[PDB]
């Protein structure tokens, strides 16, 4: 006897756990994208053509 | 620059004058890009940088050996070579070239002569620089004691050896008693008497038709070369791209007084240099 084909053994995911897995990880997902690849200031450039010198 | 002198060509002087005028506080540049320094580096782009300095270095050999390397043009390339080229590279290639490898006659490099004829040649070619120098050296000499008996002379000599650059180094001297106040005039004398020659109208004709002819005969000289120069550059220009070998351009580069660089920006147009034999210094 095959018990592990598709018809055997299927537990459904309770509707709580579902909803609060899938906003968990759907609000890291965004949070770490966001802080990663949007929040970066440090690449902050400054244009003013009246700082130059020359002697 | 109130008190340089362009005409003084004391290598003490000119140090004293770049370590004054070449100094940071004042000469560094703020935000600045150069066309020269960003083109050379996006054409060797990666870090990994052996390309570019044998490159240089063969420019500057070529301008150096057609023109010698007292050409402005040569004292460019070769402050270009040196900023980019490793000091190894660049001490082992002078070797070579003080040996007369280079060389465009009789140098192994450019030419298939084997080791017995090479090195009888640059020995004959080593020896005739050596007693030129020597002459030239004793010359030199003979000319710059000369040179103080005029009065000009005089002056210009005194403050070429003054200790530190003033910016008021005549006022310094006669201040100082190293300078005599009836010298100076007598000088200044000499200076207004020639001033005064010079545009007069029957003193200036005469000098006119003194070297008119000279003159004239250059102009049509160098006006009757400029066809046939053509003519050599175009039929140079059909070996561009005949093969996969890359033709030289001699010179390279050039000064530029029109478009100056960072060579122009930190040696004042070639100015200040390093006093060293591959700058035509003795
Ligand atoms: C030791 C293991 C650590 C690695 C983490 C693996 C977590 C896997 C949990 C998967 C739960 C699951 O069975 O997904 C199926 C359900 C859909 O329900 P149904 O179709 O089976 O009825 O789909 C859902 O319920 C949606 C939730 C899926 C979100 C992914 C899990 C988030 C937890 C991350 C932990 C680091």
């Amino acid at each position: 006897y095959f018990t592990r084909v598709h018809k055997y053994n299927h537990v459904p995911v309770p509707f709580i756990l579902n909803v609060g897995m899938s906003i968990s990880i759907v609000t890291s997902f965004v949070y770490f994208t966001y802080t990663s690849l949007w929040v970066r200031p440090e690449y902050d450039r400054v244009v003013d053509p009246s700082k130059a010198y020359v002697n | 620059m109130e008190g340089f002198v362009d005409k003084i060509d004391d290598n003490k002087y000119l140090g004293k004058w770049e370590t004054i005028l070449t100094d940071g506080r004042t000469h560094l540049p703020k935000h600045i890009t150069f066309h020269d320094a960003a083109a050379i580096s996006a054409r060797w782009n990666q870090q990994y940088v052996n390309d570019s300095g044998p490159v240089y270095y063969r420019h500057w050999l070529a301008c150096q050996q057609t023109y010698g390397a007292g050409n402005e043009d040569c004292r460019k390339l070769r402050w270009w070579a040196q900023q980019i080229t490793h000091p190894l590279h660049l001490a082992e290639w002078d070797d070579w070239w003080k040996d007369e490898h280079y060389d465009l006659q009789i140098g192994q490099h450019w030419n298939r002569i084997c080791g017995e004829e090479f090195e009888e040649a640059s020995n004959l070619l080593k020896d005739l620089k050596e007693k030129r120098e020597g002459l030239a050296a004793k010359f030199r000499d003979l000319l710059k004691t000369k040179t103080a008996e005029d009065p000009m002379g005089k002056i210009l000599h005194e403050v070429a050896q003054l200790e530190e650059p003033s910016k008021t180094p005549v006022a310094d001297l006669v201040e100082a008693g190293t300078l005599s106040k009836e010298a100076v005039e007598a000088a200044a004398a000499l200076k207004i008497k020639e001033l005064k020659a010079l545009r007069d109208d029957a003193t200036w004709a005469e000098v006119k038709g003194s070297l008119l002819n000279g003159v004239t005969t250059t102009c049509s000289t160098l006006k009757k070369t400029s066809k046939v120069v053509a003519e050599l550059k175009a039929q140079a220009e059909l070996e561009r791209n005949k093969t996969s070998a890359v033709k030289l351009d001699i010179p390279h580069m050039r000064v530029n007084y029109e478009k100056p660089g960072l060579y122009e920006y930190d040696t004042w147009f070639g100015k200040f240099l390093p006093r060293t034999p591959q700058f035509g210094f003795a």
